[PDB]
């Protein structure tokens, strides 16, 4: 479980990782018209 | 193991997310080209 | 399977599926119509006949309860795919009629390209012309757009015309092509417009109420003509996926809206291919050559 | 839930920090006793000190008893010798030979596991980058079209 | 070829029925004896249902320097130490693995929280952007 556990943390870590940068990415878009 | 069978349940719902995604904006497709459609369709009204 | 077709005695010239996708037509030099199953042995059941020129373009209406069949003796045929019998014979035509296009979706009307040097418009009850745009010369395509209100024409000029039906005016005439277009195909977009041209080069357009003012989008390389200057036609695949064509180098070629990568030039065929098909519901293509003879290859 | 490994090849730190901060937001018998008590102690048990120092007559006929003992079990080794040593080690070989299969077996069924999920993830990559390109190209349609129908107002 | 209880080498293995597994007969009796049924599938078994096994009577070579006295003070005091210390140390990962994994459990919800968050940040700015 400690294995699987921590595998899908950080899997989950770059689901956040990628939409972070979608939003920042959405703002400017939306900024900038 | 379960890492598949997480990865695999979820993989649809990656693809899932996206794919109304693209049709959300591809019926604002349709009625962009439709108020297009409109949109040139009174210029000549008026250009006559 | 390869699934090749024979029983055609001279070149054929046009092949096309039922819109069901149940039921295959073929034409030719032979100046008669052969049909097909395109399912089970690819079987012939029924053969039409009549015309007494080369039948140079076969057409669907779009649920295929009737068909269109322009003939070089100057004349359309509108057909019952019922009987096979002639309901309607378009005369008229002051030359050799090529190209024929049934409106789909809106009233029942017809524009064909001819080689008198104009475009006609038909009602297919009254027995007598709607509009007729001469420019000056032979038209060798045409196509309507999908509001029924164009109409898109290609011939030895190079620059492809549309008319608009209630002005009847030179709409829209674009150019780039280096010699004389041999084929339009509007995709099932409504939208995107497929040419052919025995410059060697094939090009995709969009007729839109905007566009960027010079609409030539996608260009690919590799078909061919040569002493023979046969007619070149070409299609979209039912998704607007694929592009396929004919050429004089009996070679089928399918290519791709997405990457223009060269997917096939596929050998087979002995003499030129003059059109290919697309199931309108399988991986199914089917080639119709002047070899006298019909292709079906699956992808 | 759903993340792509195979696609995602490109932060850490700030989303380790975020989670830091989202979470801190939020049987045996009486041998157990014996031997627990030995641990806690540790004082192991007292031995057998008696047999080799030599009350002594007992102690040294019992060492004399038992090196006659010993004498008689050094016979016994030398009378086979090296053979019953090497019969064993082939079997110790033996034994070890098949770990490593199954380690190979192992290293096998994890490799196809991962080549399966290879293909899965560069088919869904591709669909999503295309789904994003489609979007692009439509929010700039949008804004053409908008653009358009503005100036058709103005007529 | 090893006991599925005391990880040892049998000396007169027994497999069940049930679930086919090598064990010791003395383990396997005294675990039928606690609770009547198999160790490692919790399936019915009983000491009649078990199948007895013939082997190739596996052998131990004693050391040379084999005697009542080294048998007696330094081999069962060995013995006696490294079951101890090590029963100790494995008691001790056991506690500190179940810390990690309440640990691990924390940090997964963390995460859960902080993808719930974005999910609706991003979802919101891309109606935005097409607004």
């Amino acid at each position: 479980e400690l294995s699987h556990a921590l595998y899908q943390h950080d899997a989950a870590c770059r689901v956040i990782a990628r939409l972070t940068k979608e939003v920042t990415a959405a703002r400017e878009a939306l900024a900038t018209l | 193991e379960e890492l598949k069978k997480h990865e695999d349940s979820a993989i649809p719902r990656r693809l899932e997310c996206l794919k109304e995604d693209v049709q959300r904006q591809q019926e604002r497709e349709k009625e962009l080209q439709h108020r297009y459609a409109d949109l040139l369709l009174e210029k000549e009204t008026l250009k006559s | 399977p390869i699934m090749l077709l024979s029983g055609h005695e001279g070149e054929v010239y046009c092949c096309k599926f039922h819109p069901n996708g149940s039921t295959l037509a073929s034409a030719g030099f032979d100046r008669l119509i052969l049909l097909w199953n395109v399912y089970g042995d690819c079987d012939n059941y029924a053969t039409l006949k009549g015309h007494s020129g080369a039948v140079m373009e076969l057409h669907y209406n779009t649920d295929g309860s009737m068909l269109f069949s322009a003939s070089t003796d100057k004349t359309v045929a509108v057909w019952d795919s019922e009987t096979g019998e002639r309901v309607k014979r378009l005369k008229g035509h002051t030359s050799f009629v090529n190209s024929c296009y049934p409106a789909r979706r809106g009233p029942q009307l017809v524009c064909t390209g001819s080689d008198d040097g104009t475009v006609k418009l038909w009602d297919i009850r009254k027995k007598a012309a709607i509009q007729t745009f001469q420019n000056t010369y032979q038209v060798l395509a045409v196509t309507f757009n999908d509001t029924s209100d164009q109409i898109i024409s290609g011939g030895i000029d190079n620059d492809i015309k549309v008319w608009d039906l209630r002005q009847n005016k030179l709409t829209y005439t674009m150019r780039g092509h280096a010699d004389s277009v041999t084929g339009l195909s509007l995709s099932s977009e409504g939208s995107y417009l497929l040419s052919n041209a025995m410059d060697n080069t094939v090009r995709v357009w969009d007729v839109r109420p905007f566009a960027p003012k010079e609409r030539c989008v996608k260009i690919f390389q590799g078909n061919v003509h040569n002493f023979e200057k046969n007619l070149l036609r070409c299609s979209w695949s039912p998704d607007g996926s694929k592009i396929a064509a004919g050429s004089a180098d009996r070679f089928v070629y399918v290519w791709d809206t997405t990457s223009r990568r060269i997917l096939y030039k596929l050998p087979g065929h002995a003499g030129s291919i003059n059109e290919v098909a697309f199931h309108p519901d399988e991986p199914i293509i089917i080639s119709a050559s002047s070899d006298k003879r019909l292709y079906m290859g699956e992808i | 839930v759903d993340a792509l490994p195979y696609f995602d090849q490109g932060v850490r730190e700030a989303a380790a920090a975020l989670v830091e901060e989202e979470t801190r937001r939020y049987t045996d018998i009486m041998r157990n006793e014996f031997e627990r008590l030995a641990a806690r102690q540790p004082i192991e048990l007292l031995s057998m000190k008696r047999y080799e120092l030599p009350e002594c007559v007992n102690n040294s006929m019992a060492q004399l008893e038992h090196q006659a003992v010993r004498i008689e079990n050094l016979e016994l080794m030398s009378q086979h010798g090296c053979n019953a040593w090497k019969v064993y080690n082939e079997n110790l070989v033996h034994m070890i030979e098949h770990a490593q299969k199954e380690l190979q077996k192992l290293r096998k069924h994890i490799q196809d596991l991962n080549w399966q999920r290879k293909n899965m993830q560069l088919t869904a990559g591709s669909k999503l980058r295309e789904m994003e390109s489609n979007w692009v190209s439509l929010v700039s349609k949008n804004y053409e079209i908008e653009r358009t129908i503005v100036q058709l107002e103005n007529e | 070829l090893i006991c599925s209880i005391s990880n040892e080498v049998p000396e007169h293995p027994c497999v069940s029925p049930v679930s086919n597994h090598v064990y010791e007969r003395r383990l396997i009796e005294k675990y039928i004896a606690e609770n009547g049924t198999d160790p490692i599938n919790n399936q019915p078994l009983s000491e009649e249902q078990l199948i007895d096994i013939k082997v190739a009577h596996p052998i131990r070579p004693k050391p040379p320097s084999a005697t009542s006295i080294p048998a007696i003070l330094k081999a069962l005091q060995d013995e006696w130490d490294a079951v101890m210390l090590h029963s100790f140390t494995l008691r001790q990962q056991l506690q500190t693995t179940r810390q990690e994994l309440s640990h691990a459990l924390y940090q997964h919800d963390a995460a859960c929280r902080v993808i719930a968050r974005l999910t609706k940040e991003v979802t919101a700015a891309r109606e935005a952007l097409a607004t």
